[PDB]
């Protein structure tokens, strides 16, 4: 029953990071952290199969990922400092002007 | 057992990642959460990923975070709302995916039930692969620089993308 | 495991398995006539033949029990 | 939150994980029937499609 | 085509009014969530939540009644009449409409409307 | 050793001009010497000369790109789809190119660094178009993507491009997070991520009786996330507000190459593998909800960049139904519809970004100019003609597919709903040139000419966009190429 | 590191060498190979040098211009003696001279 | 008769004067641009028309093998 | 087609495989007792 556990584990970090997403209207600092899980919860899905299977492709994949989560918070947070700078306040009401 | 220890604690740090009012302790539950991911690599026997994931996530991407959030000195007045109206839709979203994700293994990978009779004697050993093994490290190693190095320099051009961008978008210059 | 790395430094478990089947349906213009060595690929990755088995003798077990 | 919060949370996650255990068990348990229904529907099927071409 | 059914018209409405119902509670529920707070409400989350709950019950017992109004005229109108065709339905489509739908707006060229969109769209299946 | 290259000449190439242009604006943008100079247009100009020198090396090298395949195979596959897809990508970054430099002078936007991110994008999807695996799919789209939020946010003290850039990498991390997923199930269910080791073991089956879940929704997830990047309804809701809150020249860009790019990885991931039914019905229910949605909203919108967002989003529903019939005139339907909606929106946005020196935002701006600039109005009169699909203009060829399909593949409601959303599309443009010609507003805008590049790109498309029905054999017998060389 | 320079599509002109070494592709330069080198670089400079007359940069413009026009002549030449070697594009001359030596 | 190079011609010579009258210019502004633009609309259209050329020849090889692979299914 | 899969274009893994089939990190482990 490993094989379960583990996947569970990481289906559980995956659905936290979608229920971040749903609970945090008014904190999208949070979103970009629920983000982030559902991106570690991938990457633990690709060492665990990869685990499973006796294939190294899983690995190789894992750390390319890796690369790319620390490329994409270091752009999201320089979006959100710009973000702040501009407008004095992160709240999302500030951040709804164009629309229809 | 101990798999459901490492799955509590990452649970329960993961809701305190969504639900903690301050957002600098909501990237501290975070660190705990890569923590306990770290424990599992361990449990899986890849300790590079186990450290990767210490060194990285935590080390310098969860510093980042933190710098950012304390720096930006956020009040619980600009991203506070009340949950309690998202439980009738959280409950059906999360159940959704749990009955058809947390089971998506079950038909393909089906466990095998623990029986009483020592089936531990039937494991069978080939101590050829063991004369000269090989570590996580060299085994990934064998491979990231000579069969896939286009994928290894793509990701180069990602990084690079990111230093630029990062000074672009908030560099102001004394 | 269709690359043949191992995560040990040797051929991959299933690799064999992959490679008689790739060459099944290289030649073999109608996916049905590689069907055995396909499910053999699959039990392979998975497993699920062998422990379902094992899991009738554990019930049967019990049942007797 | 308290410490013994976090802590009554993490026992509470215990329990659950626990009980997805004895969920897995049970899945596990009832391969066989599954897999006896899908012999049914799948013949029925068969038998279906063999006579409605005798017409 | 259709030769995997075991029918009963009353079985089939009351399988309708509780497809309906589920349908209309999940519906009531996304609605309910869509919607900010009324502003008096931000600071207190109980409130909040009896909103969406009765959203939920009162999108639910639209649904249901449209649900099971609609096949059970459909049958209604089959059995008595007993011949199978689109027109069979067309007619339970516009009551359904009609009646459930200009109950909840209050107004008879709502319930026209509503019962000539039903029927026509029961009438393309 | 050094020969096994020539199948990369063209991107070697494009990044080391790429890397050179880099390090020429950083010195001589910081020089004190030269007074600080804006280098926005001369880096501008040698990064299209750039382009242009990489569209030779890979047009005149078609047999070359092919040489060493096997040792490049498990990186990425080029043939003749790939090679035909990464010419047309060149060809749309060129001319996007071309139309900034009136932009870059005037606003005085002078940061160099968007034409370095500009072909680093191109890059990301010239590897995008022959990637042949999950890893390189998404690294490729992962590098496409980051350029993209860095340049959605390039007005940085502005509210709305700060806006667009925030919604975007939240949207866009999203949805990558969803294929990533879907990736991960499939690689756990078969073991393989290459295109050819997933055909071998997906065929044949589809669903028979005992289908792998873990297949099926890695299929899903994938999916979302390729819909997410043809803004297909109902994962569309990010281009409006990233297309109206990004600097024009980028709303230009975003419009037509990342879609050439998804295109060829969609093709080549799904028309190739083989789940079947499912993956069609996603894209056919998507078409559907595209026309209709983009249709009632571009008819509410008052601005001509939303307009235009909308416009896309209900042509990539017309496009989509192509890829939904799943036969070889259903993929060279798709592949013409997307050149003719390039071009088409090459027209519009260098109309545009030619008004824009003015500072077009309402469609009532347009009113009188007719009068004030009459070759204009009858040249952006056209382009909305073709938009609305009368014949014999181009737009037409695309229209006369979706009503081919939909009496082809068997489906009426679909034909109806072509029917409805065409006339309601004729509507909303016609709007336009109601605007330029008939209506007499009590004030004018004067608009101020247009720069050559636009003027000659301009003219070009709008001749492309009256007279292609009358030889329209080229295109037509590339594209069946295509739809042939992805199976042979 | 297993190499194989085997192409996808067969070279439809007689192959006078199958992976010709760097410095024999380069010694194939005919005529027609140096006259698109330098019409690209020479397009190259030019462009480079119209474009660096705003900023005030003409010179330096010219430099990096020229830089990668021979960089892409350079590429797109050896391209065409590489091809013309390995039997890709019509090698008249290539046959000619290796059915004497 | 009707030569491609007489249509690429015209419609180089057209494209000068479309664009000169986009930008409020007069039709024969510069009209050396005018000789050059027909030369390369010239040359565009003949190549454009040995392109369609080798492009059906292609098409025609590509759904010889099409054909083929089909016919095999009946042996 | 009838057997996409049969063509060559689509048998790359069967040629280059069996190049690299005596590289360190994919060969069968008494391949190194013998050899």
């Amino acid at each position: 029953m490993d094989l379960i556990k583990y996947f569970t584990f990481s289906m559980i970090i995956f659905i936290l990071g979608i229920w971040g997403i749903l609970l945090n209207r008014r904190n999208i600092l949070i979103m970009l952290m629920s983000i982030e899980l559902m991106l570690l919860a991938v990457n633990l899905n690709f060492l665990v199969f990869s685990v499973s299977l006796d294939d190294m492709m899983g690995q190789v994949f894992a750390l390319l990922v890796l690369t790319v989560a620390a490329a994409e918070s270091a752009i999201g947070l320089a979006i959100f400092v710009i973000t702040f700078r501009v407008r004095g306040t992160i709240a999302v009401e500030f951040i709804n002007s164009i629309q229809g | 057992m101990i798999l459901s220890v490492l799955s509590s604690l990452a649970l329960v740090s993961g809701l305190m990642v969504v639900r903690a009012k301050n957002p600098v302790h909501s990237v501290l539950f975070f660190i705990l959460v890569f923590c306990d991911t770290s424990g599992l690599l361990l449990l899986l026997g890849l300790d590079f990923f186990a450290m990767i994931f210490l060194v990285v996530y935590i080390g310098a991407i969860a510093v980042l975070f933190l710098f950012v959030v304390m720096m930006f000195h956020i009040q619980i007045a600009e991203i506070h709302e009340e949950v309690l109206r998202y439980l009738p839709v959280s409950g059906i979203i999360g159940l959704i995916f749990w009955w058809e994700m947390f089971f998506i293994l079950d038909n393909e990978s089906i466990p095998l039930l623990p029986t009483q009779r020592n089936t531990t004697s039937l494991r069978y050993t080939v101590y050829a692969g063991k004369v000269r093994s090989w570590t996580n490290l060299e085994t990934l190693g064998n491979l990231l620089y000579t069969y896939y190095f286009v994928w290894f320099l793509v990701s180069s051009l990602i990084l690079l993308v990111a230093m630029i961008g990062a000074i672009v978008l908030t560099m102001h210059r004394t | 495991m269709a690359s043949g790395w191992g995560i040990t430094g040797n051929k991959g478990r299933c690799y064999d398995f992959w490679m008689d089947f790739s060459e099944c349906m290289s030649h073999c213009r109608e996916p049905k006539d590689c069907t055995l060595l396909r499910e053999d690929y699959l039990e392979c990755l998975h497993h699920s033949k062998e422990f379902q088995r094992r899991n009738r003798i554990y019930k049967e077990e019990q049942r007797k029990l | 939150v308290k410490v013994l919060t976090y802590f009554g949370m993490t026992l509470a996650a215990f329990a659950f994980w626990q009980s997805m255990d004895k969920v897995h068990v049970w899945i596990a348990l009832h391969q066989d029937e599954k897999q006896e229904r899908m012999e049914k529907e799948a013949e029925v099927r068969r038998v279906r499609a063999e006579l409605l071409r005798k017409a | 085509r259709y030769l995997e059914e075991e029918d009963g018209p009353l079985m089939k409405t009351i399988k309708g009014s509780i497809t309906g119902f589920g349908a209309g509670t999940i519906y009531g529920t996304i609605l309910a969530t869509w919607k900010d707070v009324p502003r008096v409400e931000r600071n207190v989350a109980l409130p909040g939540l009896i909103r969406t709950l009765k959203m939920m019950g009162t999108h639910g017992l639209t649904f249901a009644a449209i649900g099971g109004v609609y096949i059970g005229v459909e049958q209604l109108v089959q059995n008595f009449r007993s011949k199978r065709d689109f027109y069979n339905g067309a007619i339970g489509g516009f009551v359904a409409g009609a009646s459930v739908l200009g109950y909840r707006a209050r107004s008879i060229p709502t319930a026209i409307a509503a019962g000539a969109t039903l029927a026509v769209t029961s009438a393309l299946i | 050793m050094f020969n096994l290259f020539l199948a990369v000449f063209p991107e070697i190439f494009i990044i080391n001009a790429t890397f050179i242009l880099l390090i020429h604006g950083v010195v001589f943008s910081t020089s004190k010497k030269y007074d600080y100079p804006p280098l926005a247009s001369n880096v501008g100009w040698l990064g299209l000369l750039s382009v242009l020198i990489t569209l030779l090396l890979l047009a005149a090298g078609a047999p070359l790109l092919t040489i060493a395949h096997l040792f490049w195979n498990n990186l990425f596959r080029r043939d003749n789809f790939t090679y035909f897809c990464q010419i047309f990508l060149l060809l749309s970054t060129a001319g996007t190119i071309s139309m900034c430099f009136d932009f870059f002078d005037q606003e005085r936007f002078d940061a160099f660094e968007f034409i370095v991110l500009i072909l680093l994008s191109t890059c990301g999807m010239l590897f995008m178009i022959s990637a042949y695996d999950l890893i390189a799919m998404y690294l490729a789209i992962e590098l496409q993507s980051l350029c993209f939020y860095v340049i959605a946010a390039s007005k940085r003290k502005s509210e709305f491009s700060t806006e667009a850039g925030l919604k975007y990498l939240i949207l866009g991390a999203f949805s990558s997070g969803i294929l990533l997923f879907g990736c991960s199930m499939i690689y756990g269910s078969t073991g393989a991520t290459h295109f050819d080791q997933l055909a071998k073991i997906l065929t044949g089956y589809e669903i028979t009786g005992a289908r792998s879940s873990g297949i099926f929704m890695g299929i899903l997830f994938i999916a979302v996330g390729f819909l997410f990047k043809i803004t297909a309804v109902p994962f569309h809701m990010w281009a409006p507000d990233i297309y109206e809150g990004s600097p024009t020249p980028v709303t230009a860009f975003l419009s037509i190459a990342p879609k050439i790019s998804i295109f060829a990885n969609i093709l080549r991931v799904f028309i190739y593998g083989s789940y079947g039914a499912t993956l069609q019905q996603i894209f056919f229910f998507c078409s559907i909800a595209s026309m209709i949605l983009g249709a009632l909203a571009a008819m509410a919108q008052t601005k001509v960049k939303r307009l235009l967002a909308y416009s896309s989003i209900g042509h990539v529903g017309y496009i989509c139904i192509g890829f939904s019939c799943g036969t070889i005139e259903g993929i060279q339907s798709l592949l013409i519809g997307i050149f003719i909606y390039a071009l088409m929106t090459m027209d519009a946005f260098a109309i545009v970004l030619a008004l824009r020196q003015t500072r077009v935002k309402y469609i009532a701006d347009l009113g009188a100019l007719a009068k004030t600039n009459p070759i204009l109005a009858i040249t952006f009169s056209i382009t909305m003609f073709s938009y609305a699909g009368i014949p014999p203009l181009a737009g037409f060829c695309s229209k006369f597919y979706l009503f081919f399909a939909a009496l082809g593949c068997g489906a009426y409601f679909l034909a109806l709903v072509g029917v409805v959303t065409s006339v309601i599309g004729c509507f909303y443009y016609i709007r336009l040139v109601k605007r330029m010609f008939f209506d007499t507003p009590r004030t004018w805008i004067l608009y101020e000419p247009m720069d050559r590049n636009k003027s000659l790109l301009l003219a070009m498309t709008s001749f492309f966009i009256t007279l292609f029905l009358l030889y329209p054999s080229p295109l037509f017998s590339v594209t069946h190429q295509m739809a042939l060389s992805l199976y042979l | 590191m297993n190499t194989d320079i085997t192409a996808l599509e067969k070279a439809q002109y007689p192959v006078v060498d199958r992976n010709p070494a760097f410095t024999k592709v380069v010694g194939n330069f005919s005529t027609l190979d140096y006259l698109r080198f330098s019409t690209i670089t020479g397009i190259s400079v030019t462009v480079g040098y119209l474009s660096g007359i705003k900023p005030g940069i003409k010179g330096p413009s010219m430099v990096t211009g020229g830089l990668i026009g021979l960089m892409g002549g350079f590429m797109y030449a050896y391209q065409n003696s590489a091809g013309r070697l390995m039997g890709f594009f019509p090698n008249d001359g290539e046959v000619a001279s290796y059915q004497k030596r | 008769p009707i030569s491609a190079t007489m249509v690429g011609a015209l419609l180089g010579l057209g494209t000068q004067m479309y664009s000169n009258a986009l930008r409020k210019l007069p039709y024969m502004r510069h009209p050396w641009e005018h000789v050059v633009g027909m030369g390369l609309g010239a040359v565009f259209a003949n190549q454009l028309v040995k392109w369609d050329v080798k492009l059906k020849e292609d098409l025609d090889v590509m759904l010889a093998k099409a054909r083929a692979a089909n016919e095999r299914r009946y042996f | 087609p009838y057997g996409f899969w049969t063509f060559e274009r689509h048998n790359a893994q069967l040629r280059w495989d069996p190049q690299i089939s005596q590289v360190a990190g994919r060969r069968d482990p008494y391949d190194d007792l013998l050899e």
